[PDB]
């Protein structure tokens, strides 16, 4: 469970930082 | 470059720029850097006499593939070794080994990277950002280890296996996770 | 007017870390871009090499020395628990190796030197080898109560490559 | 920073402060720190004679975030892990290397 | 129209700090590589020395190469000695791994040849005074 939860979050935050 | 003297001003000489852009013509490349464009102004200002400036901007693109050869892909290297401590079974006994190293290798990243960085606090660059991101993910990482470690050397004799853990984690996410016993 | 051909080195005091193959100097007559004339210039051109002891002592051996320990994590059995600490401290090792050679040389991104190559070829293998032992150790560590066998790994895994890998239980 | 000059003294020159502030009106900001007042004041001695000073007093204030990213997250972030070798079990060999 | 006057300043060295500072540690760990193989395999303590004693080699090979002059006409004593004991340690690592996995061996996975039968039972045993 936390695995799928941490790898999403993770995913979205370097979508989010790096987005420029 | 802001060139201008020091005894005289505008009422007593003129500063005319000849050409707009400065010459590139003894010019050796350096190598690291990369001239773009260098453009040259004069500038006066109106309601304010005996003020003379030659200013002239060098605008300098970098050649980047040394610092993205050598801090870029470990940066991403150990970041994508930190969703990877979950993989791994808590029967053995190699968790914290890993979860610890990982946060080492990032705390070593982000205070080499302090150091080529010059220490201002207009704004942080995006490595260090990103290292701040992953190291603060990689520390809740080790307390959900150390959390999930916990529940599994529980024994039969020292705890009772409460209902709601029942009815939770062993009907409905193991068939919403596709685990299936 | 050049004197000789060559600069002096009969007053050449030894360095003992450089040693210097040949300067000769040159006569040349330019013409710059700011003016309308010809300027006379001498150019000497020192040609050294670095005495390669100090770094091959210090820098290479070691290198290469943990750098033939990545492979020699697979041959140590999942039944001890020491398949992490060595993949572990050998990608460390290399980082700081890393920091090392990061430190000597310059930031020219003109071409790229052979060792920062080697170091960064072997950091990404020795990164896949802990990708990989990670996986090994959860397929060791694994019970009937929690996993069914699938059909198609009794064929594979167990039948097709041990007579390959000269195995055979 | 304490102005005076080795020369002569306050029987022979006085020292007197034009304007109570320091000019800004060349000064760029360092992106690394801030100054908030620039006072300065003119320093004699009664019952000492022959002593003129002017001092500038620089109040200056540190922009905290570069000592922030780097030397307070990760101590408030190994902080956090020191209560936590307590609920980790003893039977897991682990506790030493946390 | 040559002449010179040359004085030659022969100092000797008072050697009393570095063999406090650098020596003691230095043989300590060279002490310390030649004691992995009396541990026994059981323990899952085997790797951890053998890799912290390469490590605080490589620390004081690193240590001794600031010291000194970046020279290569000659290299110390202590910089050859250092790299001796490291590849002993390194010899020493795979040694141990290759000694550990022989450990764990099983009926269920592996089966013991006829020569490993009559020779690390009854040859090197006599001759090595073990006894069983
Ligand atoms: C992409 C390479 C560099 C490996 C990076 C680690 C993870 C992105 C991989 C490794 C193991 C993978 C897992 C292997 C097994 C499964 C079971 C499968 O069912 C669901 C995906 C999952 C969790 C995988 C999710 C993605 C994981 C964690
Ligand atoms: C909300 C922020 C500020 C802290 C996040 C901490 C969580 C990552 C940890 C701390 C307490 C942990 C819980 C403690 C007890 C258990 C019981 C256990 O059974 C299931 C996991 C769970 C809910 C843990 C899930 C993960 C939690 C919420
Ligand atoms: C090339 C020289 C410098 C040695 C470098 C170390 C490794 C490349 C060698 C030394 C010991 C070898 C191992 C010795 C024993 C065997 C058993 C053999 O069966 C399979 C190969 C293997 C693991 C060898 C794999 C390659 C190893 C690790
Ligand atoms: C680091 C970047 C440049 C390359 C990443 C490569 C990985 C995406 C691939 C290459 C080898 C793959 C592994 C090869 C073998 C296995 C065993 C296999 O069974 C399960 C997938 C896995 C772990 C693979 C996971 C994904 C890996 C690490
Ligand atoms: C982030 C740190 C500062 C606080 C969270 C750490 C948790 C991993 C531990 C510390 C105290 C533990 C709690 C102490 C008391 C109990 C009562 C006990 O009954 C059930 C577990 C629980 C909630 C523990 C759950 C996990 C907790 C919150
Ligand atoms: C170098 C000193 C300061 C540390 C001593 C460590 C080893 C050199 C000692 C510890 C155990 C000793 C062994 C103890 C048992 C025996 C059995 C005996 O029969 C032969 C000597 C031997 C191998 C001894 C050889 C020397 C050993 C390895
Ligand atoms: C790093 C290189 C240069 C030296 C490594 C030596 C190994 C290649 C040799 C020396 C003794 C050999 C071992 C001697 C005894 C046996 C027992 C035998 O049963 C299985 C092979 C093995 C472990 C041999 C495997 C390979 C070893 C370790
Ligand atoms: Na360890």
């Amino acid at each position: 469970l936390f695995l799928w939860v941490f790898m999403f979050v993770c995913v979205l935050g370097t979508v989010g930082l790096f987005l420029p | 470059l802001k060139f201008r003297s020091w005894t005289y001003d505008h009422t007593e000489i003129d500063m005319v720029l000849m050409t707009p852009t400065a010459s590139m013509d003894d010019f050796t490349p350096s190598g690291e850097w990369d001239i773009v464009a260098l453009p040259g102004r004069r500038t006066v200002n109106p309601q304010d006499p005996s003020y003379v400036d030659v200013t002239y901007d060098f605008i300098i693109k970098r050649k980047p593939l040394f610092y993205t050869i050598n801090l870029i892909i470990p940066c991403v290297l150990t970041t994508l070794l930190a969703i990877l401590v979950f993989y791994l079974p808590s029967d053995c006994g190699e968790k914290m080994t890993l979860c610890i190293s990982v946060l080492l290798a990032l705390t070593f990243f982000l205070l080499l990277i302090s150091k080529i960085v010059p220490p201002t606090s207009l704004d942080v660059p995006l490595i260090g950002k990103y290292l701040m991101f992953t190291m603060v993910l990689v520390t809740f990482s080790i307390v959900t280890s150390v959390c999930v470690l916990n529940v599994h050397h529980r024994s039969p004799s020292t705890h009772t296996m409460a209902p709601w853990v029942k009815r939770c984690f062993l009907h409905k996410l193991p068939t919403f996770l596709f685990m299936k016993r | 007017v050049l004197i000789g051909s060559s600069m002096n080195l009969k007053d050449y005091w030894e360095s003992g870390e450089w040693a210097i193959i040949k300067a000769p100097g040159y006569k040349h007559d330019i013409k710059y871009n700011c003016c309308e004339e010809i300027y006379p210039d001498i150019t000497y051109s020192l040609y050294i090499r670095r005495l390669p002891l100090f770094y091959t002592i210090n820098l290479i051996i070691p290198c290469l020395l943990i750098s033939f320990l990545t492979v020699l994590v697979f041959y140590l059995p999942s039944d001890c628990g020491e398949k992490v600490t060595l993949c572990i401290s050998v990608l460390l090792s290399l980082t700081v190796f890393l920091l090392v050679i990061t430190e000597t040389i310059p930031s020219t991104s003109l071409v790229i030197p052979l060792i920062g190559e080697y170091l960064l070829f072997t950091m990404i293998f020795v990164t896949l080898s802990i990708v990989i032992t990670v996986f090994v150790l959860n397929v060791h560590y694994r019970t009937p109560t929690t996993h069914t066998m699938p059909s198609w790994v009794k064929t594979v895994f167990l039948n097709l490559l041990p007579r390959v890998m000269f195995m055979t239980r």
